[PDB]
């Protein structure tokens, strides 16, 4: 039915193709290699909201 | 209603067709609780009497409902139809913790 | 490729082009109150010509 | 009395989404690196790595890979029905 409830517990996401390079890459990202969905703890200044 | 994304919108045209579906009778399935306990072990039952089907036509006319049959039977006027989800689904487990 | 997404309108021709004239002149007079738009598929493609540097850099 | 500060977000009835395109947005249903050379011909294997906040009963991943599901029926005669169907990638 689609009430989707568990959004808030994923921490980051790193996609990997061929085992060797990164999506997206290229530096597009501040931490480039990864998808940081949040940074607890953290805070060096990556924060919005 | 009907929810299969090829049959859900087809128009359809002059002749004789089988249709089949199969509907459950799981109570866990077919009914919604707010507390979410287990309706299997609580008694509920579920039994079907008659189901029917019906369909409304357009009255159109003759002429121009033969003339329609006539311009969608080619090739190059096949209905297509596509799912919005339009995703494969991957169910993953995680373990506790 | 592109003989399969033509043939299920992934991308390739919009809606009247590939269907009869007779087809789209009896949907444009009968729109009014038999509509069949749903029925046939529109496709839509992105842009994939100097759009987005393919090199390194930094969005933010 | 001194006080340290807890952050945090509510996001329901919503799906995460990470789409194939060079800037992530949508300009077509048909995304640019859809159509790009490498991942027109190659082929890749894909590995992916989450995170996630560890709780203390089984979860499932629910994961969509956004693809084409496209059906072509053709009736030519009288009760005939013939259906072609084409999924694009991860084909049946």
């Amino acid at each position: 039915d689609g009430t989707f409830y568990l959004n808030h517990t994923f921490k980051k996401v790193s996609i990997m193709f061929d085992s060797s390079v990164s999506w997206p890459g290229n530096d597009r990202l501040l931490s480039p290699n990864e998808f940081e969905i949040k940074r607890t703890v953290d805070g060096e200044g990556y924060n919005v909201a | 209603p009907q929810k299969f994304f090829a049959v859900k919108n087809l128009l359809l045209l002059p002749g004789s067709y089988t249709y089949e579906w199969n509907f459950r009778k799981d109570v866990n399935m077919v009914l919604q609780s707010s507390l979410g306990n287990d309706l299997r072990t609580d008694g509920a039952t579920i039994s079907f009497t008659s189901i029917n089907l019906y369909a409304t036509f357009f009255p159109m006319a003759h002429n121009t409902a033969s003339t329609l049959e006539a311009m969608l039977r080619n090739d190059t006027n096949d209905q297509s139809f596509n799912d919005y989800l339009s995703a494969a689904n991957m169910l993953y487990p995680i373990p506790a913790n | 490729m592109m003989p399969q997404w033509a043939y299920m309108h992934i991308a390739g021709q919009d809606a009247s082009e590939y269907l009869s004239p007779g087809l789209v002149q009896f949907a444009r007079a009968t729109d009014t109150y038999f509509s069949m738009g749903n029925k046939f598929r529109n496709p839509t493609v992105a842009p994939t010509h100097d759009v987005t540097t393919d090199r390194s850099q930094r969005l933010m | 009395v001194k006080s340290v500060t807890q952050k945090k977000f509510l996001c329901d009835r919503t799906m995460w989404r990470i789409p194939f395109s060079s800037n992530f947005m949508s300009m077509g249903a048909l995304t640019d690196l859809g159509q790009n050379m490498l991942y027109a011909n190659s082929a890749h294997a894909l590995d992916m790595t989450f995170e996630v906040d560890p709780m203390d009963e089984p979860t499932l991943l629910y994961l969509l890979f956004e693809v084409f599901d496209v059906v072509r029926v053709h009736q030519p005669h009288r009760g005939v029905i013939e259906a072609v169907y084409l999924r694009t990638p991860f084909s049946a």
